[PDB]
């Protein structure tokens, strides 16, 4: 499976939620940052590594990050 | 002491404005991880000119 | 005033100063041929 | 030195004289002396002349043909030295008066503004400004101008 | 000919796989700490200098030599 | 219902705009801050559906930028009447057709650049044209330069009416989208009025200019002899002289005695044995005959009068048990997407380049083209590439059609939905059609040089071994041959001498003679088979799955052109319909490439040659093309190598500028690797090193240098690869076949 | 042998710009500050920040490759 | 069967024509509908489209095992998952940014990433 991490300097904007086309990411209550809340990545059994999530935050760096890691039927976005 | 309109070089290594200098927007009262938001001139990768520091990220310049 | 902010647009000056530049160069051949040394 | 000899004195370059005069002549003996391609092929024969005796003064290999030295060599000066300062002379002012509207540029509302659309008035100033470029290159480094600090550039994490 | 040409394209293969393991030694190896402020460290520190002279040199011979060899062809 | 409905004073005539870089995008209009912008900038100019919702507003650009596109064209056209009246050996050339080159470009002497002026004869030095302009001249009669300075001034004028009409229904009467929508209307002027009726006043220029002229240039009248076209109108006996059914004048048309018009109007067939090219009284007639079908084809469809049919009712009614709704919802489709009928128009016009490309080198339409080698290898390849271009081009607007304007909606159960829901069975038929060809076509060729090289002469594909005759395309040649008096019974000669019967020369070259079908002929029709279904299968791939696939379930909320949808689902690296464009291309350049290397190589090898006074053809390259071209060793050898000679011995020459080229476009060829092989990662990383030197000296710019985007490297990538690879052919081509031609 | 010569260190010096800058920007960039987390290869960083094809050391070597082997030529 | 399947279920008013993430125009029936597809990422596609399009919000996407298994996957609180909701528990943060991470040297022959603190 892929790895997704999210950094601290998440400002809970919910970008990288609404960009990710396999529902591995929701947001979650944090008081770290004004917007109250932080990306969450609890079903990375279903990233496929698209990385539409990393293009969508809008931190510098990055406060969502995708390692790439074995592949599987479903992260090779397998239909057969 | 930082608050809007302060100049700041960032000391952030993996900013696309480390070493530069930014512009404070606003300074966060609530206790938030990031509370300041500085502006730039330049755009980084993704075409954006803002982004959120902490305190010890920041030289007032 | 706007035509000429139009004639000020890097594409017109690129292409004017190159035509200029271009033009000099050709007439310097033609009036000095084959120079291969000062 | 056998390798090069002055052109002037050099056969084989003598030999390319005659050869090149030649074909234009083959190609000239196929028009009537009054017509337009006898005088373009009789004005390309009068050139011939006039550019070989002027590469006479050059070195020529065994080829027959003019090579040039490089080495510093003053006898040499016209072959690439004089040519070489007048090329630095007028890139560096190509490259200095380019500088000089960056930087005018950059203390405009709209940096950016003026790189595509020129502000032709102050691009005239400066490119007319180039002529002593290496006398205003010499004040901005003796002053610290020419330079940014070390500080102030950004760079990746090492 | 073939001891020549042979010869000089195992040299060439040898001197990118030098580079490689140069650049994998960077990533897997090389500890910042362990190495503060010796040759090595301060090599990252100009690496911008560094390409950017290379960047020159290539430029500057890239552009003369077929510059001249263009002139010649003409 | 038919009515013209516009907009006036529209859009004001400022160069506010004109100072405003990107005013046409809401995303541009607001400047640079990166150098992305300034391509970003060009690549979205014309995008006239991504700049305004507003169809209207898009039909009204597309009229007005179609009047720039024939404006253009009308200078170009008035530029190479012009270079034929002032520049051009032109004149002389009437008097000696077979001995001159025509020649209409003379360069300037600067750097020594006055070699280039080549002893093309008739009084003038310059450069030979390939573009077969004299030969078109010729045709239409043209005898002197006051007629081509004539139609130079008339292109003129028609390119500032051009320009005048493009502002004028852009700034000043702009139609509404009804008026566009009024296809039944615009088919009928398009066919009765523009092809119809141009081929009627064409016929009529040909029967009372060109017929004249020519026939009394192919008697041996010297040019400045021969009466002005507008005498042969004026004294009708000077007409009668040379085609007596003029003495009848018009009563034979009107009472319906046609056969009175035979000398003037004839069904010959084969060419001219003068000219080497088509009977301008068949042109004649056959342009006529074509007017007639074009001015009645132009009455099908329903306008303002009840009569005619419904492109609606008639596309709704071609429905089957098969093809479930059948061609419902393609009336809309058409009607309301440009890109629709780009894909369609793209398809018919590139194809018709093709078609021409063909129909042009085998019945040499124009006098003495046969015998000019350079311009009959020149015309045919150059139509060959505009109809390759064009057909990638139908290719990427079916994909934009299907990105952007396609509604499941309008295409419910019709042929395109169905095609759609059956996309996996026609893709996987065609790769495995593509396999099939590949495997039993270019294997032929390597088995061939297998045994070849084995010295298995007696194991190989070829006329003298194991023979692949194409029996089909050879019975089909004996019918078109047998034709005449028989299928074809008023046809006195064959449609071409391609087909067989007799060998036609022109003093002692030859124009066209039968054209011998081997195994050779055989293997490199089925590589053409072969490189066309491929070409097909990428560009067919990319609309079938422009909008989605298994991998990429919501590809059309991507776009049509992105470079990728990232790393993962194991790479998604062009993925889009644009990518499939990008490969199409290279295939198309490949597939076209063979054709015109096949046509080089096959009619010097077997058709154009000298014809000595005892009668024995000696063809340019002795009939090599049967044994060398069934290897590709002997394409690489007997064709590339000793073909290149006149190329690469150039130098010092007339034709030196060719030897230029051919290194040049070489160069830009391997320079578009640099593109298509790396990736912007790479080179943003370089850049930024780059851009710390200029800051390190303040001279770093605010417009942010970035590496090209991953799609601009592929254009760029692509776009030097054809340029070098086409230009490389072009100067090897025309070094060729000027020296041996 | 003078202008082959200038070939020959315009060959050697592009590879070596190619390879240096592999190595010294293996760890890291601007456009991927992190890229050490990634290791040696990988296939890009996905089409975000402009896009990252061949951003890693690995394609550094690749691209030196046909450098090398043009140089060698 | 062999490999896993996905079932979306929604309710509708209305015979809306959409398009299927498979290619092709499809009619939902004005109440419950029950599509099969082979993977996650077509069922949340189609459900995007049922959305964006339809303002159709009940639908339900299982995975169907092939024992027989059927797991409830989106939404899988039964609020979306780009509005924050209670009861979620934060995966895969790290502390401070990516600037932070450790050198690969410093994890040579070790279970930990960079990123792991
Ligand atoms: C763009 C820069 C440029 C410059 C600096 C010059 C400069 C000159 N031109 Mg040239 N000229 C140019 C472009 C230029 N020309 C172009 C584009 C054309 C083609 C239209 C010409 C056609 C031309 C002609 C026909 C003549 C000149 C002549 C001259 C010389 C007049 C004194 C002077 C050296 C004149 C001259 O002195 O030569 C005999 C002359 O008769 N020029
Ligand atoms: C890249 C390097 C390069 C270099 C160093 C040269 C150098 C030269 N070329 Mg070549 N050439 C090149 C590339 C190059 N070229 C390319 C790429 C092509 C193909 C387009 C050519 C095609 C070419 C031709 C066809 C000819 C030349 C000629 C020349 C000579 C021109 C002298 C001149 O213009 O008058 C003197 C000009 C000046 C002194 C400039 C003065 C500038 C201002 C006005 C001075 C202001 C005062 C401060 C010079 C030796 C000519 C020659 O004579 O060869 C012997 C010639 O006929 N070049
Ligand atoms: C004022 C403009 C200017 C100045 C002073 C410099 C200066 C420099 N450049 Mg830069 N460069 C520029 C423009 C400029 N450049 C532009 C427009 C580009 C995009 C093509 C580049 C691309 C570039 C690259 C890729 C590299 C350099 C490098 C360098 C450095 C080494 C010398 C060199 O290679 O120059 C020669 C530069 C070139 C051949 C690039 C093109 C130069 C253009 C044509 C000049 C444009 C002039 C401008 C339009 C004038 C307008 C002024 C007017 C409005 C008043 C030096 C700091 C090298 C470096 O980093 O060395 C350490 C290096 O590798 N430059
Ligand atoms: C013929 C093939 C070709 C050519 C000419 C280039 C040229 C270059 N490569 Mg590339 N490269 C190639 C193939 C090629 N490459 C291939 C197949 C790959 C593998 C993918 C690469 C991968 C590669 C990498 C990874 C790097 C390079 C770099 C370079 C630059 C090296 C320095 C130099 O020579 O500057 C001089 C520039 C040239 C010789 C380019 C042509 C300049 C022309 C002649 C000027 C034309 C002006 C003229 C007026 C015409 C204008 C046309 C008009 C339409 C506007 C140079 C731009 C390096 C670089 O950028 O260093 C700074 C670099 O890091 N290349
Ligand atoms: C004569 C004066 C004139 C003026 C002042 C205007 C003014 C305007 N036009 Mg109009 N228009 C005109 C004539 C004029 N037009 C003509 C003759 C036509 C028929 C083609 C049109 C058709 C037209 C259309 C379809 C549109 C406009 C639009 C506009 C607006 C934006 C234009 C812009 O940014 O262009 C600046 C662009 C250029 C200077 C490039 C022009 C390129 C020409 C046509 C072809 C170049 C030849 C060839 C390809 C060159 C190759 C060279 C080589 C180096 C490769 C602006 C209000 C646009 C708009 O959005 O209005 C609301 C719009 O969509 N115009
Ligand atoms: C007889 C009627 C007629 C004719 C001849 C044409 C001809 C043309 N139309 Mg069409 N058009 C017509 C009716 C006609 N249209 C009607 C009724 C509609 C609305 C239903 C349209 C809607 C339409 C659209 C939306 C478009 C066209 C376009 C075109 C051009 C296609 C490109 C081409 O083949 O260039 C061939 C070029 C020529 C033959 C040279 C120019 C010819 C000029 C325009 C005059 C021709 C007619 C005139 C009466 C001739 C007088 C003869 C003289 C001896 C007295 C072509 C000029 C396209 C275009 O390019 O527009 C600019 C385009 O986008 N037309
Ligand atoms: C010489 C260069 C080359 C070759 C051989 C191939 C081969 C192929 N391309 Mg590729 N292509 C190329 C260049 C090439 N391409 C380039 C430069 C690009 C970038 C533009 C592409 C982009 C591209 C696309 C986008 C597509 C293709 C497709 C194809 C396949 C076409 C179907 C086919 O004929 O398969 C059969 C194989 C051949 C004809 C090659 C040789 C066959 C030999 C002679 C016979 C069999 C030999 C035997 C089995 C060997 C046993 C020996 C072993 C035991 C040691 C074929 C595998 C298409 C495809 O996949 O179609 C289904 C496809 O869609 N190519
Ligand atoms: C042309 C021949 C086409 C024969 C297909 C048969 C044909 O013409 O049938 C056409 C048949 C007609 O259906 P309908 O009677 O419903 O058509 C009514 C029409 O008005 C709607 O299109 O439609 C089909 O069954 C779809 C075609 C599937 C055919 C699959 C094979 C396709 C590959 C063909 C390979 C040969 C190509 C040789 C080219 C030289
Ligand atoms: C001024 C200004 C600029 C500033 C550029 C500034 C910073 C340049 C920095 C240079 C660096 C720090 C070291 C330079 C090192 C100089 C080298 C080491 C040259 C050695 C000489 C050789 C060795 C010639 C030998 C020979 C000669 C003697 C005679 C020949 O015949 C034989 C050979 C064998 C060629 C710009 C860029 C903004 C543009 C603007 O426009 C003007
Ligand atoms: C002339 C002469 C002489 C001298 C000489 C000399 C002195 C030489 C030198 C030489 C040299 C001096 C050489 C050099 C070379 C080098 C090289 C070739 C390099 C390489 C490198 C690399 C590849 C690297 C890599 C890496 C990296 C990147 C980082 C990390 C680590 C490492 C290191 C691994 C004599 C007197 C004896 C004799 C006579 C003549
Ligand atoms: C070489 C290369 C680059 C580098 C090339 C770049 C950035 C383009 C170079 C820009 C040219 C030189 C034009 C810039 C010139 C300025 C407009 C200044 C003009 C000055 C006068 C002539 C007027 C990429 O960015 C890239 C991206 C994706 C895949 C492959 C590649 C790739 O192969
Ligand atoms: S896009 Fe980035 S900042 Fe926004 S919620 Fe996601 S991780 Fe946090
Ligand atoms: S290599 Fe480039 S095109 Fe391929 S997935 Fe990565 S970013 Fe996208």
């Amino acid at each position: 499976a892929h790895t997704v991490k999210i950094y601290d300097n998440c400002i809970g904007c919910t970008q990288c939620v609404r960009a990710c086309p396999l529902d591995v990411l929701e947001m979650v209550p944090w008081d770290g940052c004004k917007a109250g809340q932080m990306a969450s990545a609890p079903r990375t059994e279903d990233c496929v590594g698209c990385k539409r999530c990393e293009t969508a935050c809008p931190t510098d760096f990055l406060s969502i990050r995708v390692y790439l890691g074995g592949e599987t039927t479903r992260s090779m976005g397998l239909a057969y | 002491m930082l608050k809007k309109g302060s100049l700041v070089k960032i000391l952030r290594p993996e900013s696309y404005w480390f070493n530069e200098v930014g512009t404070v927007v606003s300074v966060e009262t609530s206790k938030v991880l990031y509370p300041v938001l500085v502006r730039f001139e330049k755009v980084n990768y993704s075409g954006l000119n803002s982004t959120s520091f902490a305190l010890e990220e920041l030289q007032e310049i | 005033m706007n035509l000429k902010k139009y004639l000020s647009t890097a594409p017109v000056v690129a292409t004017l100063w190159l035509f200029l530049t271009a033009g000099i160069l050709i007439e310097l051949n033609r009036f000095y041929p084959d120079s291969l040394f000062y | 030195a056998d390798v090069l000899t002055t052109c002037q004195q050099n056969e084989a370059f003598h030999k390319r004289e005659a050869n090149e005069i030649r074909q234009l002549q083959n190609r000239q003996s196929k028009y009537d002396a009054n017509s337009g391609g006898y005088l373009a092929l009789q004005a390309q024969i009068d050139q011939v002349h006039k550019r070989f005796d002027k590469y006479g003064e050059l070195l020529c290999g065994q080829d027959g043909l003019p090579h040039l030295i490089t080495d510093g060599d003053w006898r040499h000066a016209r072959e690439f030295t004089i040519p070489a300062i007048l090329f630095l002379y007028i890139t560096g002012w190509i490259g200095w008066v380019g500088r000089s509207y960056l930087q005018y540029t950059k203390q405009t509302k709209n940096p950016t503004e003026q790189e595509i659309i020129l502000d032709l008035p102050m691009a005239f100033k400066y490119m007319l400004s180039g002529f002593l470029w290496p006398l205003s290159a010499w004040q901005e480094y003796r002053s610290g101008k020419l330079l940014a600090k070390e500080d102030e550039i950004s760079v990746s994490p090492r | 000919a073939a001891l020549y040409t042979h010869h000089q394209y195992i040299a060439g293969l040898l001197i990118v796989g030098a580079f490689a393991h140069g650049a994998i030694f960077f990533i897997r190896d090389y500890d910042p700490e362990q190495n503060q402020d010796n040759v090595l460290a301060r090599m990252l520190t100009h690496k911008e200098a560094i390409i950017s002279h290379l960047s020159w040199v290539s430029l500057f011979l890239g552009f003369h030599t077929l510059g001249l060899y263009v002139h010649n062809d003409v | 219902k038919v009515k013209v409905v516009v907009d006036r004073d529209v859009v004001a005539t400022s160069f506010e705009k004109w100072a405003k870089p990107g005013h046409f995008s809401r995303s541009l209009a607001k400047g640079p801050k990166t150098t992305t912008w300034i391509w970003n900038l060009h690549a979205d100019a014309h995008d006239f559906d991504s700049h305004t919702s507003s169809l209207e507003e898009v039909s009204r650009k597309i009229f007005s930028a179609h009047f720039g596109q024939l404006a253009i064209i009308f200078i170009w056209l008035s530029g190479m009447y012009f270079h034929g009246a002032r520049f051009s050996n032109y004149v002389a050339w009437l008097s000696n057709p077979t001995g001159i080159k025509p020649s209409a470009q003379v360069v300037w002497p600067i750097v020594g650049q006055q070699i280039l002026n080549a002893d093309v004869g008739g009084g003038i030095q310059g450069i030979q044209i390939t573009s077969g302009l004299f030969q078109l001249w010729r045709a239409s009669g043209i005898v002197n330069e006051l007629q081509l300075y004539v139609t130079a001034i008339g292109g003129l004028v028609m390119a500032g009416l051009m320009m005048f009409a493009g502002w004028f229904h852009y700034h000043k009467a702009a139609p509404k989208l009804e008026w566009f929508q009024n296809v039944e209307s615009m088919l009928n002027h398009h066919l009765a009025g523009l092809l119809g009726l141009g081929s009627l006043s064409w016929a009529g220029h040909q029967i009372h200019v060109s017929l004249p002229v020519n026939k009394l240039l192919d008697a041996g009248v010297a040019p400045s002899s021969i009466p002005l076209p507008h005498e042969f109108i004026l004294n009708r006996n000077l007409m009668a002289e040379l085609y007596p059914s003029f003495q009848q004048g018009l009563a034979p048309f009107f009472t319906l005695n046609w056969k009175q018009y035979s000398d003037i109007l004839t069904f010959k067939g084969g060419l001219s044995p003068v000219t080497g090219g088509l009977w301008l009284t068949d042109v004649a007639h056959h342009h006529l005959a074509i007017a007639v079908l074009f001015i009645v084809a132009g009455h099908m469809y329903r306008t303002n009068w009840g009569i005619g049919h419904s492109m609606k009712q008639l596309l709704e009614a071609h429905k089957g048990p098969l093809t479930g709704e059948g061609h419902k919802g393609l009336y809309e489709v058409l009607t309301t997407s440009w890109h629709a009928n780009l894909a369609i128009n793209l398809a018919m016009l590139g194809s018709l380049s093709i078609i021409v490309a063909h129909h042009m080198y085998s019945m040499p339409p124009y006098p003495y083209l046969a015998t000019d080698y350079p311009t009959q290898l020149s015309l045919f390849t150059h139509h060959m590439w505009i109809g390759g271009f064009c057909i990638v081009g139908a290719g990427a607007h079916a994909a934009i059609y299907m990105v952007r304007d396609y509604s499941p909606t309008v295409n419910y159960n019709n042929v395109l939905d169905r095609m759609i829901r059956h996309r996996d069975a026609i893709i996987s038929h065609l790769n495995w059609v593509c396999i099939f060809l590949g495997t039993h076509s270019f294997g032929l060729y390597i088995h061939n040089d297998t045994m070849r090289a084995l010295g298995r002469a007696q194991d190989m594909f070829s006329d003298t071994a194991i023979q692949l005759q194409p029996v089909l395309a050879q019975w089909i040649q004996q019918i078109h041959t047998l034709a005449p008096g028989n299928t074809a019974v008023n046809a006195l000669a064959t449609a071409s001498y391609a087909f067989g019967a007799d060998t036609v020369t022109v003093g002692s070259k030859i124009a066209m003679m039968p054209i011998k079908l081997g195994t050779a002929d055989f293997m490199v029709h089925h590589i053409h088979a072969f490189t066309i279904h491929v070409t097909v299968l990428i560009l067919l791939k990319g609309v079938l799955f422009a909008r989605n696939s298994r991998l990429i379930p919501d590809k059309a909320n991507l776009g049509f052109r992105f470079p990728c949808d990232g790393p993962g689902r194991g790479g998604t690296c062009q993925v889009s319909a644009w990518d499939h464009v990008f490969l199409g291309l290279f295939w198309m350049y490949n597939a076209l490439s063979v054709v015109i290397f096949h046509f080089s190589w096959k009619m010097q090898s077997d058709v154009w040659g000298t014809v000595s006074s005892n009668g024995t053809v000696s063809h340019i390259t002795g009939g090599n093309f049967a044994q060398s071209a069934i290897t590709i060793n002997g394409w690489l050898r007997d064709f590339l190598w000793a073909q290149a000679s006149q190329v690469i011995q150039s130098y010092g020459s007339s034709l030196s500028a060719y030897g230029l080229m051919f290194l040049g476009a070489h160069f830009v060829w391997a320079f578009s690797l640099m593109f298509l092989f790396s990736g912007r990662g790479y080179w943003q990383e370089l850049i930024e090193s780059i851009v710390w030197a200029h800051n390190k000296l303040k001279v770093a710019p605010s417009i942010a240098p970035r590496a090209l985007s991953i799609t601009q490297g592929r254009a760029v990538g692509v776009a030097h690869y054809l340029l070098g690879g086409i230009a490389t052919t072009w100067a090897f081509f025309l070094a060729r076949i000027i020296s041996v031609g | 042998d003078f202008l082959v010569h200038h070939a020959i260190a315009l060959g050697l010096h592009t590879t070596t710009l190619i390879l240096v800058k592999g190595a010294l920007d293996a760890r890291g960039s601007k456009l991927m500050p992190d890229k050490k987390d990634f290791g040696y290869s990988f296939p890009c960083d996905g089409p975000g920040r402009g896009g990252t094809c061949d951003i890693s050391a690995w394609d550094a070597f690749y691209l030196a490759m046909f450098w090398m082997l043009n140089t060698i030529g | 069967e062999t490999e896993e399947k996905y079932a979306m279920t929604w309710s509708s008013n209305r015979e809306h024509v959409f398009e299927m993430p498979t290619g092709g125009a499809a009619t939902m029936n004005a109440g419950d509908n029950l599509l099969y597809l082979a993977r996650k990422e077509q069922a949340l596609a189609l459900a995007t489209q049922l959305r964006t399009q339809f303002k159709i919000q009940d639908y339900k996407i299982y995975r169907i095992f092939p024992s027989g298994e059927v797991q409830y996957l989106h939404p899988k609180d039964g609020v979306l998952p780009y509005l924050v909701n209670e009861g979620r528990e934060q995966v895969g943060r790290i502390k401070a940014t990516i600037g932070k991470n450790v050198n690969p040297a410093q994890v040579k022959f070790t279970s930990k990433a960079t990123y792991d603190r």
